[PDB]
């Protein structure tokens, strides 16, 4: 571990990744504000008109669908010198689960 | 010192100067300190506009002349040769071109602060928002401060 | 947001009672003027000057300019073989 | 950078009691200028 | 006389163009394909 | 390069009082400059 | 080189003091006392602002030093 | 503070040009030395 006291281990280990989970983290759902909701960042209801436009959601969903029309999933190989059918050992129990 | 004179009486007697001044005094003269109240307070009314710094008196008893003018120093320049303009048709004379000229120049050299003062632009009104070149993007829509 | 944009200027004893035809419930389809005033009767003072809208100066867009071909340049390596290996080489050749 | 940039020409004489609705606010949909002022009234020079 | 209605601002107008050619730039990834890899191979290969 | 660059045109006694808003910064709505002056003076000339 | 000036400004001012005014020749004067008086002044004065709260100072230089100055007034 | 970055499409292609450029070890046999050596010494040294 980091430290004895496995407590204190885990408690000081957060603080120093607390720069993600501050202001990382708070810059990262505005992302998907942007893609998913709303063009707008903080926007109240109003009775007067609020634009949208986005080419940035017709580019997003070409570039998500890419990535799943060609998936990456486990297909295992043989190590160095290996016998063939090595790979097919781990992936008979992939399959069924 | 005598930057700013130490009483409208002395200020009123450089305008009757500025009138005819052969050995008479105007009748206007003595409606000439009223006409202080009625000049600051068609302009410079309700204390805004033209800032003069000048007070106003009970108007009852003092007619301005028993109450100090609160006049600046540099309110001096403006006031007798606009005060010289206005008194001029109530004796039914009228003022001269010099007179006029200077009347609308310290018109202009008092309100020259006061313009400059109020020609700074409105902080950001209707909406801004703060982009992604700063950090945090937050609040948007910026009503004026946010 | 800051800065004043086009507010077609009008005068205040030309568009006295003229104000109320702004008021976007069109009982009008026009506008007027006050054709006298008291003391001396008097026309409008200059009612066709209105508010233009800001240009901007000509410096701003000549500099635009200079500004995206001076990232242009750069963003070409050269190319002598399209797409890998192209100016990129002087790269590659390094790292092997 | 250094350049002083479009603004309308004005006097502190035609644009008295009426210089603060020129800030950039968006709840005015006209401006106005003096017609008047002491002595002869304001001059229509510079009217835009 | 008829009334001169904003054109809407040349500096609005001149803003709004450096507002749609900020969010297109970033949008290419190097990308030519309609499928992974073909320029975007950096995005497809940290996946893998 | 060696040549100034442009400026505009003033006269002194216009820019009397007002060489603030012409001091080179650009937060000012407007502009001001001495409609008349003493000693039986002008219209500011051409400040355009 | 200032007191001779002034008094020509001076002198229009207090040209009615016993129904007088001033000639041609002296609102001249003045009026081109008042030009040299501030003549000077102007000149001094006149320099143009620092550079933007948002201008670069470039890549172009060694060392880059400041940046973001002054535009605020 | 505005954003365009312009440089950031050009900098992912360039970083995916360079990736699916396969730089890593394989070796070839020097002079005078069997072709054979080459695949025994990556043996261990591919495992790891």
């Amino acid at each position: 571990e980091n430290r004895l006291e496995s407590i204190l281990s885990r408690f000081d280990a957060d603080w120093t990744a607390s720069d993600e989970a501050r202001r990382e983290a708070k810059n990262d759902l505005f992302f998907s504000r942007v893609s998913q909701w709303d063009d707008w960042l903080s926007q109240y209801t109003t009775l007067q008109y609020r634009g949208q436009f986005d080419v940035v959601r017709p580019v997003v969903r070409k570039l998500v669908s890419e990535m799943r029309q060609n998936p990456i999933d486990v297909l295992y190989r043989p190590k160095d010198g290996a016998r063939p059918d090595a790979a097919d050992v781990l992936m008979g129990m992939y399959r069924t689960d | 010192t005598k930057g700013d004179l130490v009483r409208a009486a002395l200020r009123k007697l450089g305008v009757a100067s500025d009138a005819t001044l052969t050995d008479v005094e105007p009748q206007s003269m003595q409606d000439a300190v009223d006409d202080l109240e009625a000049m600051m307070a068609e302009w410079y009314q309700d204390g805004k506009g033209i800032i003069t710094g000048y007070v106003f008196s009970d108007d009852e008893n003092p007619p301005a002349e028993g109450d100090d003018h609160g006049l600046r120093s540099s309110a001096v320049s403006a006031v007798f040769h606009n005060l010289a303009c206005r008194i001029a048709p109530d004796y039914a004379l009228e003022a001269t071109a010099k007179i006029i000229a200077t009347a609308k120049y310290g018109k202009e050299l008092l309100y020259k602060q006061t313009a400059i003062s109020r020609a700074k632009r409105a902080p950001y009104p209707s909406r801004m928002p703060t982009g992604s070149g700063n950090s945090f993007p937050n609040l948007n829509e910026w009503h004026y401060f946010p | 947001a800051r800065t004043p944009k086009k507010k077609p200027f009008f005068w205040p004893e030309q568009i006295a009672g003229f104000e109320h035809m702004y008021d976007g419930n069109d009982d009008y389809p026009y506008y007027l003027l006050n054709r006298t005033d008291e003391n001396s009767g008097d026309l409008p003072t200059q009612p066709l000057a209105y508010y233009e809208n800001p240009e901007v100066p000509q410096a701003n867009a000549y500099m635009l300019e200079a500004a995206t071909s001076a990232v242009k340049e750069v963003a070409t390596l050269g190319v002598d073989t399209e797409a890998v290996n192209g100016g990129q080489v002087a790269f590659d050749t390094v790292n092997q």
